[PDB]
RNA sequence: UAGAGCACUGAUAGGGCUAGGGGGCCCACCAGCCUACCAAACCCUGUCAAACUCCGAAGGGUCCCAGGUGGAGCCUGGGA
RNA sequence: UCCUAAAAGGUAACGGAGGCGCCCAAAGGUCCCCUCAGGCGGGACGGAAAUCCGCCGGAGAGCGCAAGGGUAGAAGGGGGCCUGACUGCGAGGCCUGCAAGCCGAGCAGGGGCGAAAGCCGGGCCUAGUGAACCGGUGGUCCCGUGUGGAAGGGCCAUCGA
RNA sequence: CCCCGUGCCCAUAGCGGCGUGGAACCACCCGUUCCCAUUCCGAACACGGAAGUGAAACGCGCCAGCGCCGAUGGUACUGGGCGGGCGACCGCCUGGGAGAGUAGGUCGGUGCGGGGGA
């Protein structure tokens, strides 16, 4: 595996601080990062130019991983939705790629957000997972203003082995997640 | 008055009326009850008449519990028509009452008030009735 | 069977003898049906082609 | 007036045909059913309409297996 | 609640049972591999073979091929010939496939 | 992974405007950014860019204390 | 199936709790406070069902062995 | 299809309720993989309900369509390769006045999938239909009215309710 | 006696809670070169390994909050035989005999084959 600043920071500075702060008895009992699933809810490309390959290209550039499609589980009248119609994207990032993307997200992305005042503290799962949203894709460094055609945000779900929101917030803020409160 | 707000089927067969009551044979709410002695289909008009009579006797005060609800749809063919050509049209709703069911219960009223109100209520019914009070036999069920 | 769902025959491409009758949707499947059926005159498998009944 | 009701289908004469212990031959239909109210057991096949038929000559025997269902077998002779 | 593991296990095993043949049941751990021929008519195991009982070397693939050879050799001694391969929840590939190939190399009929 | 469908990750230099350099991995080996976490106002303590005013209203008038008393 | 039962499909009276509205204070500065008002879901107490059943008889049916010699039974054909 | 139908089958009325006269070239065969509806919490536009994550959840979802039965230890969702939606038959039964309708192991021919055991003679099942007579089309090369041919017919397949 | 496979009974076996087990076995685990794999992801599947941990999963104990099981007695109902009511319906005899509820039970039992132990 690759040598990364964020993974090394975890194993070096975040592990012992956590063990001290909570008093874990086992090495595995400590909270670890499990996965980070990114999902462009899209749905704007139902009809119109359903060719959403620009958005999937953007995701493949930001994550270094080609996303997959998501389709409708049912047809919906008001949403102009036919069952089985491609309406979104979802890429599951784990391990080294997860660390890479989280590094670039914490060091570049979250700063470049318009009127950024921190991440919402109450956005925790209750089981020890966190979620957030993004209004644009220009936030990430791999996306410039020329190669973009339309603004399209995304959803980020970070899944942690922690059991309470307390341990999860500890791990995430220690890793460098900026919380507004 | 009393009738179901919705049903799975509009018309029912007539069935039978044999046996004592399946349930509701013991007081369970009020201080007194009116219990049936002979089986019948008690129409919603009769139940409403009995209720109105009891509350009109109380004038104000007390509490009335109606433990039967008319869910059986009564049917009747149009006047002066011959047999056949379908089943009749629903003209009302009845409650299957069998021997030994408490149809009404009164609570929170003097003994004389409850007795006389249950009497005037029974006089609106198409069957013989008995006035009962809550016993430890009821309390044990 | 209707007007859009037609009945048809299958012809052994090798001896030109119709051997099977079936049905297709000419709107959902506007090409001639090609399959591989057992031709008994040839006593072997053969690609049969759709033929107007 | 009139009616829109009077119609029904010819009864289908379904059910068990060879109760447990009944000696049977190869091919005797054992059960007729919609769905798998009884499931095929040893030496018992099932057909495209859920019909259980004996695969060998023998004797019918039932076996209720709790949550696994009800099975019919043919003990060889 | 069942897991896809158990569902897959049931799904292949019932279709094995229906064929009324003896089943060479395979089990594959992270370290070793085990295989026993079962007659489900009596709920009895006839012949067993494993790398834990035969004390075998390193390569799990060649190890499984050797345990298959041993299982087939011990099976042909008891009159067994035809059998049905119980691959369990394991895809017929790699270690389990090598076990099956070793079993066939010993004369087992499947 | 599936070969031929993923943009290759390579060692990447992410340069910030404040002079911060970040050694990471990305599809573009060099990327310049206008801001990073080491110089954003919310991160670096409370570097309130222009407005660290104090409201300043309303009692901050005090022009002046010349009315008689 | 009879009976029974409410776990499923529906009905259902009272009470509890409680999305939602109605109404009343209090506001357009967006929220608040009170409900002897109608009331979803959920629980409590008490019920109803040919097309409801977690239950479920007596009987009924069929095969086996046995008693059963009766204007009993089985096969082929004539006549109604 | 369900009720009436009185716990085997069957059972009537101008008795109570609904559906059918289609469809699918995959919605068929096989091998491999996967498991719902719903409730709670979290999440840019995004909402009761679009897609994402977590936890609870045995089946209340799904199974083209009426109803019932059946069903995740799949009959449901996805993919691969395919045409068994076979030809010659058919032990033995369900049902039943007749005629019909239905299920069918197995043997052979040439196949499909599978490493294999095996499975496949359309479809989770129960409606999606029409006896003969007359005639059309393809094949067969059986009859050919003194003989050789032809006309016309027979036989196999399918059409015109 | 413990563990690992694989059946049978078909919840007296389940949910939840607490505790225990890593020598062995099993699991997680270290890797992703090779085989194989993801409608993206070595999560799953799959291969090569053996540093660590029993944190998860699993196994084994204990608890009756839920769930499941459930007598005895009586009753409903009823095959057969008799009565009563103008009827709706109601009794008696004989044989059978529920469902609900009560007491109570249950945090499984057992077969075959392997590895270890006395
Ligand atoms: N043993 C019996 N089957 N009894 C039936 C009782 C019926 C009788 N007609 C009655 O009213 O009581
Ligand atoms: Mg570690
Ligand atoms: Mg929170
Ligand atoms: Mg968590
Ligand atoms: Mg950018
Ligand atoms: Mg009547
Ligand atoms: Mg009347
Ligand atoms: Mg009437
Ligand atoms: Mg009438
Ligand atoms: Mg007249
Ligand atoms: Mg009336
Ligand atoms: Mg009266
Ligand atoms: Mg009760
Ligand atoms: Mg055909
Ligand atoms: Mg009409
Ligand atoms: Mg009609
Ligand atoms: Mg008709
Ligand atoms: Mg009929
Ligand atoms: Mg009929
Ligand atoms: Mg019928
Ligand atoms: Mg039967
Ligand atoms: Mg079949
Ligand atoms: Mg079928
Ligand atoms: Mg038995
Ligand atoms: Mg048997
Ligand atoms: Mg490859
Ligand atoms: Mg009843
Ligand atoms: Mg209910
Ligand atoms: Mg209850
Ligand atoms: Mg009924
Ligand atoms: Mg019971
Ligand atoms: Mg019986
Ligand atoms: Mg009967
Ligand atoms: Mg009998
Ligand atoms: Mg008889
Ligand atoms: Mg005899
Ligand atoms: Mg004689
Ligand atoms: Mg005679
Ligand atoms: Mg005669
Ligand atoms: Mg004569
Ligand atoms: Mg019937
Ligand atoms: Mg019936
Ligand atoms: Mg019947
Ligand atoms: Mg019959
Ligand atoms: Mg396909
Ligand atoms: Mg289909
Ligand atoms: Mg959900
Ligand atoms: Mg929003
Ligand atoms: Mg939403
Ligand atoms: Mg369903
Ligand atoms: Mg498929
Ligand atoms: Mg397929
Ligand atoms: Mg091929
Ligand atoms: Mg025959
Ligand atoms: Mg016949
Ligand atoms: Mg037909
Ligand atoms: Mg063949
Ligand atoms: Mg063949
Ligand atoms: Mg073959
Ligand atoms: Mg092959
Ligand atoms: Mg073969
Ligand atoms: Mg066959
Ligand atoms: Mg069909
Ligand atoms: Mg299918
Ligand atoms: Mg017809
Ligand atoms: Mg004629
Ligand atoms: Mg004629
Ligand atoms: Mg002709
Ligand atoms: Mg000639
Ligand atoms: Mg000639
Ligand atoms: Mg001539
Ligand atoms: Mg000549
Ligand atoms: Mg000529
Ligand atoms: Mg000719
Ligand atoms: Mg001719
Ligand atoms: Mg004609
Ligand atoms: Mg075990
Ligand atoms: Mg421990
Ligand atoms: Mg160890
Ligand atoms: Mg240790
Ligand atoms: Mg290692
Ligand atoms: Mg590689
Ligand atoms: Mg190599
Ligand atoms: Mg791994
Ligand atoms: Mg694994
Ligand atoms: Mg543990
Ligand atoms: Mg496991
Ligand atoms: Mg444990
Ligand atoms: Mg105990
Ligand atoms: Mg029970
Ligand atoms: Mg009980
Ligand atoms: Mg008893
Ligand atoms: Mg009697
Ligand atoms: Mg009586
Ligand atoms: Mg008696
Ligand atoms: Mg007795
Ligand atoms: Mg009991
Ligand atoms: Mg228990
Ligand atoms: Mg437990
Ligand atoms: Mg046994
Ligand atoms: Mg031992
Ligand atoms: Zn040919
Ligand atoms: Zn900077």
């Amino acid at each position: 595996p690759l040598d990364l600043a964020l993974k090394r920071k975890y194993y070096e500075e975040v592990r012992p601080e956590l063990i001290r702060r909570f008093g874990y008895q086992n090495v595995w009992e400590v909270p670890r990062l499990e996965k980070v699933v990114i999902n462009q809810g899209l749905g704007e490309a139902k009809e119109d130019a359903r060719i959403l390959e620009k958005a999937a290209q953007e995701l493949a550039l930001i994550t270094g991983q080609k996303p997959a499609v998501t389709r409708a589980k049912k047809s919906i009248s008001n949403f102009k939705l036919r069952k089985g119609m491609p309406i979104g994207l979802r890429v599951t990032l784990r391990r080294d790629r997860m660390w890479i993307f989280l590094e670039k997200l914490l060091n570049v992305a979250l700063p470049r957000i318009r009127d950024f005042r921190g991440l919402n503290p109450n956005s925790f799962d209750g089981r020890g997972n966190y979620n957030l949203g993004l209004r644009e894709q220009l936030i990430f460094p791999e996306i410039t203003y020329d190669m973009v055609d339309a603004l399209r945000g995304m959803d980020i779900a970070v899944v942690t082995t922690a059991e309470t929101d307390e341990e999860a917030r500890a791990l995430l803020e220690l890793l460098g997640f900026p919380f507004r409160k | 008055m009393l009738m179901p707000r919705r049903m799975k089927y509009r018309k029912q067969q007539r069935g039978r009326l044999k046996g004592a009551t399946k349930g509701g044979d013991y007081v369970a709410f009020g201080d007194f009850g009116l219990v049936a002695l002979e089986p019948a289909w008690i129409t919603a008009q009769q139940i409403e008449a009995a209720r109105v009579a009891m509350v009109r006797h109380f004038r104000r005060g007390g509490k009335i519990f109606i433990r039967i609800f008319p869910d059986k749809p009564y049917t009747k063919k149009p006047l002066e028509v011959r047999m056949g050509k379908g089943k009749g049209n629903v003209e009302g709703y009845v409650a299957v009452v069998k021997p030994g069911r408490v149809m009404f219960e009164v609570a929170g009223v003097t003994e004389e008030q409850a007795m006389e109100a249950l009497r005037i209520a029974g006089h609106k019914l198409p069957i013989k009735t008995k006035i009962v009070r809550r016993d430890a036999y009821d309390e044990a069920q | 069977a209707s007007e859009v769902r037609i009945k048809l025959l299958l012809e052994c491409t090798e001896c030109k003898r119709r051997n099977y009758a079936t049905e297709k949707n000419k709107r959902n499947t506007p090409n001639k049906l090609e399959l591989r059926k057992y031709c008994p005159w040839c006593r072997k498998h053969t690609v049969h082609r759709e033929v107007k009944i | 007036g009139s009616t829109k009701n009077g119609r029904d289908s010819q009864a289908k004469r379904l059910g068990v045909k060879r109760y447990e212990g009944q000696v049977v031959r190869a091919g005797n239909i054992l059960v007729r059913q919609r769905g798998t109210r009884f499931k095929p057991g040893k030496n018992v096949g099932m057909g495209r309409d859920f019909t259980l038929f004996a695969l060998v000559d023998g004797v019918v025997e039932f076996q209720d297996r709790g949550r696994l269902g009800r099975y019919v077998h043919v003990r060889p002779l | 609640r069942l897991t896809a593991y158990e569902r897959r296990k049931f799904r292949v095993r019932n279709r094995i049972k229906r064929t009324g043949r003896l089943r060479l049941s395979v089990f594959r751990s992270l370290k070793h591999i085990y295989a026993q021929i079962i007659d489900d008519e009596k709920g009895v195991t006839l012949v067993s073979a494993s790398s834990l009982a035969l004390k075998l070397k390193g390569n799990k693939t060649e190890v499984a091929r050797q345990v298959g050879r041993a299982l087939a050799e011990k099976a042909l001694a008891l009159g067994i010939k035809q059998v049905a391969f119980d691959r369990g929840p394991y895809k017929y590939h790699g270690r389990v496939k090598a076990l099956a190939e070793g079993a066939r190399e010993g004369g087992l009929e499947f | 992974m599936k070969e031929g469908i993923h943009p290759k990750l390579v060692p990447a230099r992410i340069i910030c405007g404040c002079g911060n350099v970040i050694e990471t991995y990305s599809t573009k080996p060099e990327i310049y950014v206008e801001v990073c976490s080491k110089c954003h106002p919310f991160y670096t303590g409370q570097q309130r860019f222009v407005d660290t005013e104090g409201r300043v209203e309303r009692f901050q008038r005090r022009y002046g204390d010349s009315y008689r008393k």
